[PDB]
Formats: C-alpha cells, structure tokens, sequence
C-alpha cells in the first residue's frame, strides 16, 4: 500500500545509469516521471513526448 | 572460414580506436586546439586570420567564429566547436575561455588514467566539485540591483569596458562604451527589465574611420530614392512634427488579380473606356496620400515610370524596391502600422520621424537612408564605420559581444570580478574540500582545482607576468584575506585590485564556463571505441 509518485521514481532513476544522467539524475528523474502523468493512463503515447 | 571477411560495410575506410592509447590521442589532440586560442585569451591576446574556400578573409580572435568555418577532421575538436557555439549563442561572451577550460580538464584527467583510475569516476568527480565552486561564488557574489538607475548606468559601462579591450575596438574604450549601453536603455522596461534583443539592430558600412561611428535611433536603408531630383532632407512644417510615414505593402500598379485572369475587350468602345479607367486610378491613388497627409512612401515592389513623376508634382518623397524585413522596423520606431490596402489608409496608421536626409559616401554611387527620432524610441541601431572591410566585420562582432555582456546584467544583476579573481576564488574552494573527504575522490578534486589555474596562469602569461609568482600571490591574499577582488592584472597597474580597475563580469557568464566546459570532457572520457570512415 505504497504511493504511486514513489514507485515511478525509483523504477526511472535505474535506466539513468550508464548515461550521462547519473550525476544530474535529481533533477531530471523529476522531468521523466511528470511527463508520463500528465498522459492517459489508457492511451500513452511517444509521439505527444517529443 | 574463407579469406574474406565481412560484417559491417566499408571495412577498409572504417578505422576503429580503443585502448588506452586512444584516451591518450583525444585529450592530447583537445589541446592543440586550446592551445592556437591560449595566446587570444585577455585584453592581451592576439587575433587569427581565417581564409574561406571562396578567397573571402576573416580576422578575429573571438573562439566562437574561429572555430565556425574551419575544416576540421578529428571529431573531439569539432565538439569544441559545437562548444565554442554554445557559449556564444546564449550568452554571447566568453567563447575562448569555456575551450581552455574545457581543455585543461583533459589535460589533468589524462594523468588521472594513468593512475589506474575509471575515466567515469574521474568525470564524477568533475561535477560533484563544479557545484562547490559555483556555491562558493554565488555567496561572495555582489547584487546590484539594490541602487538606483544612475549607479545602474555606471554598472554597465564596467561590464562593457572589459570585453571590448580584447579587440581592435580597445583602441577607446570609453566613447564606444556609451554606444553599447546607450542602445539597451532605450528598450529597457525600468521594471522587471527585458532586453528584447530584437529591437536592437547592427548595420556595418564599409568606410571613413571608426572613430565616426555614431548611435544613430532609427533605420537605415540603403535603398535610394525613387525620383533623384526629390530634396534629399525631408523636414516637417508649423506644427505636427511628425512626417506621417506612410509604409503600403502594395506599390502603385496597376490593379489585377493574383489568379490568372483574362480580359477580353470588344472594338473601339470597350478599347476607350479602359483607358480612362486607369487613368483614373492614378488620380485615386495620390489623393488617398493627400487626404491623410501621408509624405514618405515606402513598398516592396518599385513604382511604375507613371507613378514616379506624379509622387514628385505633390512634394511627396518615396522609396522604392524596400525588403520586407526591412519593412516591419520602421513601423515600429515611428509607431505607426503597415497599410494592407489603399483603402485602410489613414491618419491613424502614420508614421513619425524627427528628420530624414539622404546620406552619400566619398565618390561611390550609393544613398543610405537615416531616420532620427528627437524622443525615447522602441528601437535602436547601431552605425559602425571601419577604414578595412575586416575592421567593419570585427566590430560588428566586438559590438555583438559588448550588446551580449550588458543584456546578461539586465536579466540577472548579480555580476563578479574577473580577471582571474573569479578563477582563483573557486580554484580554493575545491582544494580545501579535497583534504577534508580524503578517499578516492581527492584525485579528482585536486585535478579540477588544478585546471581552473591554467585561466590566470595563461593572463599572466600573455601579458608577460610570470605565471609561477602570479599565481603564488593570488593564493595568498584570496586565503589569508576574505576578499576575493584581487585577480591578475595584465595592464600592469600597481595594484591587483580588481574593484579599482573597473572589471567587471556578469554571473551568467562565468558561470557557464565551468557548466559547458565539465559536461562536454565527461562524454569525451566516456568515449571508447571510436568509428571514423574515411571521405
Ligand atoms: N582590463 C582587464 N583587466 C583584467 N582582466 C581582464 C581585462 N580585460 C579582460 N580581462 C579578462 O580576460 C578574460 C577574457 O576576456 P575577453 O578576451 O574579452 O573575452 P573572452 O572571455 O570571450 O575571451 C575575461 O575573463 C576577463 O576577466
Ligand atoms: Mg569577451
């Protein structure tokens, strides 16, 4: 019965690794996981994130 | 298995570099790059030709259009070029700085590889130490948005007095200062003030000397006169000291439609009444100027031979074969607006002028356009004149540079000394944290500390200083006394105070020399296998 936020900001931060995210990951990771909120969660989409 | 072997296309043109011998290639290569620009570093340094493939010739020691333009082969210099282009396009200042940085970084991490050390843990350590030196900074960092627009105004001539004496523009300083700030004042709001680049225009023109370059408020064409006999100044008369500039995006023509169209006339009745019909157009089309007392005319296309004549009968001046580009800034300055159609003409949509007169240089043939404006306008633009074509180009791009640093004070205020101060300040603030953690990440500390060294040590180079008791000096007064104004000098002065000196450098701009110049050497040391194909 954990929070929904949490659990997409862990999952995230793991594929920053071996780029050039790994020190600026604080910043970024809270880019990443708003972006896939603001979607539907039916309908997601790569086009709208580009 | 056959003799041939073949996977990825294009074998024999396709190299591949790896190993430690490749780290060893990159970083070397970085440096001879900084190296050609290290001697252009500071008010001393030295400018560079660059010669086109078309035979046109360009002299400058800014590091932004050095590097722009040069063939180049290794693809770790040309991301110092795609550097340099960073550093000028937003900030506008600071190019030849952020590629010695970048390059001194390398130079302290290649004895780093060496050590048994992953080039990744070299590069974390980079950013974890640019945070503690810009923190570090940002708390000495003066603001001087406290005091009112007359110490403001005196703000800005520091700042702009110090990128212009590393060009040919330094010959005086203080005239050409005013021409810089003079201009931004203009468009500033006085509140929550916004540049708005835009409005600001540069127009070189190739002659005299540039001692007469002068802030002109206004346009300037280079478009003549339709009639050449119409007066060349053009003054207004009683009251309404406005001209009524009038700016028609359609010419005097002939009325036809876009689409293609055919008419189809009967005999000698329908042959007569078309003649009397443009004849009257003529007629219609100058009295809409005198019934809203329009005087100056201006549109994309030029007037037909029977609309010059008739424009000249009336005293009303006109321009023709004007770019549309050229046509939205003059509305603007003369707060008037474009005029689709002879039918929306009026009084409402005129423009306003102080004076026009009808410029002429030496023996060539051209006719340059001046508008002045008596009153605070909404644009300004700059006139630069050179005794060398390359002179011209090199300070427009000296100008560029001094509009660059002013408009970076008005959206942030907070500025620092530089001249080696600002390096120093931030050098010893890393090397005190280095001794504290102690671990694996002192390396990598002391390595960054170390490279930000090389920006005063190469001021003091350049300006014949030796860099060994240079540097000793500034690390003694930034220790013992917590003032951080004291930097290298390379006028020579007797003091090293930078404050007394007038130097002054906005935030944004230094602060990017380390932002720009870790991020692109943590991707280089990230590089291992490198696929070059041959051309
Ligand atoms: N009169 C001066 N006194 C002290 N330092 C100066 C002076 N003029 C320039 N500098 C220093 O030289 C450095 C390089 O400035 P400049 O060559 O004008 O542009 P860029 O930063 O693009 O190379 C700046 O960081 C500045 O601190
Ligand atoms: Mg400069």
């Amino acid at each position: 019965k954990s929070s929904g936020r949490e659990l997409l900001e862990r999952c995230a931060r793991t594929a920053m690794s071996s780029k050039l995210i790994h020190n600026n990951a604080d910043f970024f990771v809270k880019m990443c996981v708003d972006a896939v909120l603001s979607l539907d969660r039916n309908d997601l989409d790569d086009k709208l994130i580009g | 298995m056959g003799r041939p072997f073949i996977i990825v296309k294009d074998q024999g043109n396709k190299k591949r570099q790896h190993g430690l011998e490749a780290k060893k290639s990159h970083i070397l290569a970085a440096r001879s790059v900084a190296s050609i620009i290290k001697t252009s570093l500071g008010p001393r340094g030295l400018d560079k030709i660059l010669i086109s493939p078309d035979g046109e010739i360009t002299i400058t020691n800014d590091g932004a259009t050095i590097l722009s333009q040069m063939e180049l082969d290794n693809e770790i210099a040309k991301l110092l070029v795609q550097l340099s282009k960073s550093q000028d396009d937003e900030i506008g200042d600071g190019t030849t700085g952020v590629v010695v940085l970048a390059s001194a970084l390398l130079d302290q991490a290649l004895e780093l590889i060496q050590k048994g050390i992953h080039p990744i843990k070299i590069a974390n350590g980079f950013d974890e130490a640019a945070k503690l030196a810009i923190s570090k900074l940002e708390e000495t960092c003066d603001d001087i948005s406290a005091s009112n627009d007359e110490l403001f105004r005196d703000f800005l001539l520091r700042a702009a007095k110090t990128s212009l004496g590393s060009k040919i523009v330094s010959k005086d300083h203080d005239r050409f200062a005013e021409m810089a700030v003079e201009a931004v004042i203009n468009v500033m709001d006085k509140d929550r003030k916004d540049v708005d680049f835009d409005l600001i225009k540069m127009q070189g023109r190739v002659g005299g000397s540039i001692s007469d370059s002068k802030l002109i408020n206004g346009v300037i064409l280079d478009k003549d006169f339709s009639h050449p006999q119409m007066p060349k100044c053009v003054l207004p008369k009683e009251g309404s000291d406005g001209v009524k500039l009038a700016i028609l995006t359609c010419p005097f023509e002939p009325p036809k439609p876009k689409t293609k169209h055919k008419l189809d006339i009967s005999s000698v009745e329908e042959y007569q009444k078309l003649q009397t019909y443009e004849q009257d157009k003529f007629k219609e089309m100058i009295d809409d100027v005198k019934k809203a007392g329009a005087d100056v005319v201006i549109c994309q296309w030029g007037f037909d031979d029977e609309a010059n004549h008739l424009l000249l009968q009336n005293d009303l001046p006109a321009v023709r074969w004007v770019g549309g580009q050229e046509l939205e800034h003059i509305a603007i300055s003369t707060n008037g607006r474009i005029v689709p159609r002879f039918q929306d003409l009026s009084k409402d949509k005129l423009g306003t002028c102080s004076r026009i007169y009808e410029q002429e240089f030496g023996t060539t043939k051209d006719r340059m356009l001046i508008i002045e404006q008596s009153k605070e306008t909404k644009t300004v633009t700059c006139f630069v004149r050179g005794s060398n074509k390359m002179i011209v180009d090199e300070a427009e791009r000296a100008l560029h540079d001094s509009l660059c640093v002013v408009r970076n004070l008005v959206k942030d205020s907070r500025v620092v000394y530089g001249g080696g101060a600002a390096e120093v300040t931030m050098s010893l603030a890393v090397s005190e944290e280095a001794d504290k953690q102690r671990g694996i990440d002192q390396y990598a500390f002391r390595g960054f500390a170390q490279a930000l060294d090389t920006i005063p040590m190469t001021l003091a180079e350049n300006s014949g200083l030796d860099p060994i008791g240079t540097l000793s000096t500034l690390k003694s007064k930034q220790l013992k006394e917590k003032i951080s104004n004291i930097g290298v000098d390379c006028l020579g002065y007797g003091s090293n105070d930078m404050k007394e000196l007038f130097v002054v450098d906005p935030f944004i701009g230094k602060k990017q020399q380390i932002l720009l110049a870790t991020q692109l050497c943590r991707m280089i040391l990230k590089i291992d296998n490198v696929i070059i194909s041959g051309k």
